[PDB]
């Protein structure tokens, strides 16, 4: 037959009821690949709670409570489980968190951000049912869904 | 230490109506009662990175009627910013084991902020940061529309011209969103309107105000005309249609307003005001420009000594 | 039997990309924009391997890589095995064939190739060498190593 | 139909050495009796987005003599696509709705191969493509060095000065490599030297090369002594300690040289060759310029006419 | 004489719908049975005042099908009117002593009119004046249109993008208004809409014109979809934020076309026309472009010759 297997983890994240379409996203924003741990993924799988969602294993590797919060903006309605010993030790679902550093970018291209050498900063916020984003530098305020990433 | 001893003056909207109260009143003080050696043994940077005539000058009388000595530039050409590639961060690193307070104007929005975070225990002072923050104007603002009408609460005031880009209306609109009970008229053309930010936050604080197409609309009601110059130098080229003071205040313009009634302006003015207001008894922007001189004397006091005065 | 709960399915058809070398996997899944789809996607990524230590490992149910997928692969991943799978067995397997011409996801090197400012697709002809892989530019007539051009 | 008949003619690696002897027997034959209504009821577009002397006007008066019209443009800064924003794609699209032929010379290598992507059946002819190819050049020059040596075997050439940049160079020594038993001496600074892909070519088809540092170091024994003009519109800022000729030849360098050595440039110099080279029997760069008229006339007339009788 | 003999063919106002028959009539006979040796003997003046690809090229080829010479220039920054201070007045006095015809391009309105004021015996040629007038564009458009239609009545006609600046549509819309029962669909930004002395014309004959916010919205009725490119060296700095295409035709847009539909486009494009638009059976504007050397050399032949048989 065959040797097809998926072998539990000992230790790490798995970052479980991403929406759709939005596991990819995570990957590439918060550069999830970028390390030597076993990764495993997997997308468009069947959900009893969402119908379909993606799936994220990340061996040896944690996220603090304001990492899970940065997932808010993406994947609000996803779990976190920290993994130790081969079992779920913490459940976390993120809450909006009141910043988001580095991964954005300010559309004013008068900003004094893109000029120099500092981190990009946004406070967050809801606005109607959608997400502001107001840059620390230049006080700008922008809907979350035109702010894009490095 | 007085709530502003050795703070950063970067945005209105780190200040509360309180600070703002506390710069007027020791304004009030010092014009009464100059001090003209409070800041002696102080040196203090000056640098525009933008052109200026009131800020820098007002700032600079302030700094020496005060006792201080000032040093700086007024372009950014000859620094070696301007001629070597030097960051805006490290001339910020070394400006500040130099001096006592840094004020600085620059063309792109944040940079005030940013030095901040270089100036290490040196306090610096918003001067302008491209369309964003004018916290110094709005202080000579709020001291003239004191001075003038006698209070800051329950006031009728209209914003006529460019409002996306004018940071003395982002500064001026949010200080006074702290007062209570004011209401606004914003009279610009649709490309130039308030940012949604401003009207957000009269929103949440339950302050009202109105889009007008005219000057003439809100005449009868308004305590405070507060004319602007179209930030010309702001402009994305799709914007050109707008260059021309979309509205022009005269003297005739003047008829039916109260006699309470003052016209501000930050200044420079093209032509949205034109010459024949200046002999009007509403005419007031000169008089404002004037004022620079205590709001800023009282700020440089505040930042820099440590007790309140008298 | 409590886990049966952690065991991914095997694919029914579709295909799996094996022995990719750490870090390129997830190259891959952009540049072929692989996750733009409804199906069934899992990826392992610094799997142990017995023949290359650490590899990245695709697999996609009823999805097969594309002709100029196929070419470009033999680019980005040489030494990948592409395995084709029809009712839960592997049907067809190998190594992707190099092929001559490369177009349109390339970028030439050179700044002064017409390439760049004209409305043409780029286009690179293939050869195999020594130490690397050699890439002409169809234009210009430049030719450099996958290594500089890789390195869009 | 000639081999040539309705060819693009793009880089002298998409020709033969039975191609380049067709050209070089048909202008011998058109030097010796003129063909003045051969391209009769022609049209041929002159395109050139960058500078030349010799190349279009040797080019045009070529089609004159064959009796041809010419339309075109020396400079594209009054064409649409220099005043409009209109692609070179889009350009030769509907000048290739016009004419017979197309002659361009452009600053992009690749220019000319991306011509023939929009001309249809309108045969492009490439005068110059950036650092890369210059095919007429290099039929002119076969056409003088087999006139003076009667050969086009077993020579031995130099080519001094800007190797890297000089596309005469690069297709001169790619034609050269298709005959047998040639050999090359390339004197050249390092920064500027034959780049790597000529001289694999010349070593997988076994032909024997070497560098030289100066040009006293071979004189004595070259058959053909190629200079060169450093390209300085295509230097990298990086590379203008090139900027001077490095080798000067003067009247005095050539003491020791074969009788029947000829000095060729394809013009123009600057000061790599001193004027009192002129008058010496070796200098021979304004003869190989005259070539020019019956290397591009046999040209043009190979790619428009089916057959010739001659 | 034919009715266009000696006649300055200046702006499609002048012009009858005889006259417009005339020369297309003439360009299907020229395009059928060429007449190489009709102009010949007849020097012609191509002067350009303002940058051209196909306006010039066409224009020029077509006197040498006819056998015509051409002087010329294709900038004015050489002529004594660039350099000497010039009026074109004197500049066409001078000129019209030299030829037999003037092709004469220019970037402010009415100066084709004007040098019929100075030109005395000699035709002149509008090959553009401002935004005025472009009526050798709108012949061939006429041309192309009759090919590709089979007609030049009851068409449905869209014209999309700058129709203000357009002097190819303001020639366009006034010839086709010369025909029965056509039906037009304009499709602009309101800053660039097409003129009301254009719209006065088509009301004053009953036709029937409306105006339209997409493309969509008529794709499924056009039989001629005519796009245009933003004219940015006429726009007034008040009107940048019209520089870019507002309509962009990509071939997916093209879904619901009337499958005979043809685009046209008088060229040069930005991005108003999408590459992908290129390979579908509707794209025309290259065809088009083509058909200007028969319109051209209809032109040419009726104006210079009395009568022609073919
Ligand atoms: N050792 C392990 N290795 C790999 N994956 C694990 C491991 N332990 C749990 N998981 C995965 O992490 C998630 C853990 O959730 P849990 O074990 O509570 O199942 P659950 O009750 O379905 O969770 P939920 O109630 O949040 O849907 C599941 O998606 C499971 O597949
Ligand atoms: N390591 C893995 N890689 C890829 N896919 C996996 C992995 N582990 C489990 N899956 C797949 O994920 C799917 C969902 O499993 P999961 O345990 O999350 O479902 P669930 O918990 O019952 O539903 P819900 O998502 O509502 O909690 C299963 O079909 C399983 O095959
Ligand atoms: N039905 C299936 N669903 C999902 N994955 C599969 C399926 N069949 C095979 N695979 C995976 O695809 C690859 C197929 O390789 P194969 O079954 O030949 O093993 P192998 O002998 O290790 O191959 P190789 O010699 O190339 O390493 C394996 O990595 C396996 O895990
Ligand atoms: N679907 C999967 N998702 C994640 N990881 C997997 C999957 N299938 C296999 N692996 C992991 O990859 C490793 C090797 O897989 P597999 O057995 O297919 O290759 P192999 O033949 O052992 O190695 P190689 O062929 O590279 O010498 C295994 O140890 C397993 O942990
Ligand atoms: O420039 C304006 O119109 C208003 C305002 N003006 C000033 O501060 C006065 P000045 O530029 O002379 O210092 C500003 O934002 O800079
Ligand atoms: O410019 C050179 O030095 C060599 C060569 N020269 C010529 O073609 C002569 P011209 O530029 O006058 O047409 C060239 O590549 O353009
Ligand atoms: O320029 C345009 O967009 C339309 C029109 N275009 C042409 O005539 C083509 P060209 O400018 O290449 O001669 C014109 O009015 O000049
Ligand atoms: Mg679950
Ligand atoms: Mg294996
Ligand atoms: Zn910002
Ligand atoms: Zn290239």
């Amino acid at each position: 037959d065959n040797k097809l297997q998926v072998e539990a983890i000992k230790r790490g994240t798995v970052i479980d009821h991403i929406p759709a379409q939005i596991g990819f996203k995570l990957l590439s924003l918060f550069k999830l690949t970028e390390t030597d741990q076993r990764i495993t993924i997997g997308l468009n799988l069947p959900s009893g709670e969402m119908g379909r969602k993606d799936l994220i294993k990340i061996e040896n590797t944690f996220l603090s409570e304001d990492q899970v919060d940065q997932l808010a903006l993406y994947a609000p309605q996803a779990t976190v489980n920290r993994i130790d010993n081969y079992e779920v030790v913490g459940k976390s679902r993120p809450s909006l968190p009141e910043r988001i550093d580095n991964v954005l970018v300010c559309p004013n291209s008068n900003c004094i951000s893109h000029a120099e050498p500092v981190s990009s900063s946004f406070a967050v916020r809801k606005r109607a049912n959608d997400i502001a984003l107001k840059c620390k530098y230049c006080e700008k305020e922008f809907s979350h869904n035109v702010v894009l990433a490095n | 230490a007085n709530p502003l001893y050795q703070k950063h003056i970067i945005s209105i909207n780190d200040l509360s109506r309180d600070d703002l109260n506390l710069v007027l009143a020791t304004a009030a003080k010092l014009k009464a009662n100059p001090q003209p050696e409070l800041l002696k043994h102080k040196v203090i940077a000056s640098c525009f990175f933008e052109a200026s005539t009131r800020t820098r000058l007002s700032f600079e009388t302030s700094m020496h009627r005060l006792g201080a000595s000032v040093v700086g530039f007024s372009d950014s050409a000859n620094t070696s910013l301007g001629k070597k590639g030097e960051t805006l961060a490290d001339t910020i690193s070394v400006i500040s084991t130099y001096v006592d307070a840094i004020v600085m104007r620059h063309p792109q929005e944040g940079a005030a902020r940013l030095a901040t975070e270089f100036s290490g225990n040196v306090p610096v002072l918003n001067a302008g940061d491209g369309s964003n923050q004018h916290p110094t104007q709005t202080l000579l603002d709020l001291f003239t529309i004191q001075e003038t009408q006698g209070r800051l609460d329950n006031l009728h005031v209209a914003m006529v011209g460019d409002l996306k880009y004018g940071r003395t209306v982002h500064s001026l609109t949010q200080a006074l969103a702290k007062f209570d009970g004011n209401r606004f008229y914003f009279i610009a053309p649709d490309a130039l309107a308030m940012p949604q930010y401003i009207l957000d936050m009269l929103d949440e604080k339950g302050i009202a105000w109105s889009l007008h197409s005219s000057i003439e609309e809100v005449m009868a009601e308004v305590d405070i005309l507060y004319m602007t110059r179209v930030q010309k130098e702001r402009l994305d080229p799709s914007e050109y249609a707008n260059v021309k003071a979309q509205f022009v205040l005269r003297a005739s313009d003047l008829h039916n307003a109260k006699a309470n009634m003052k016209v501000l302006h930050p200044l420079p003015r093209v032509d949205e005001i034109a010459t024949d207001v200046d002999k009007t008894p509403h005419a007031w922007y000169f008089q404002q420009a004037g004022n620079g001189i205590f709001a800023r004397q009282a700020l440089l006091a505040l930042v820099l000594n440590r007790d309140l005065v008298l």
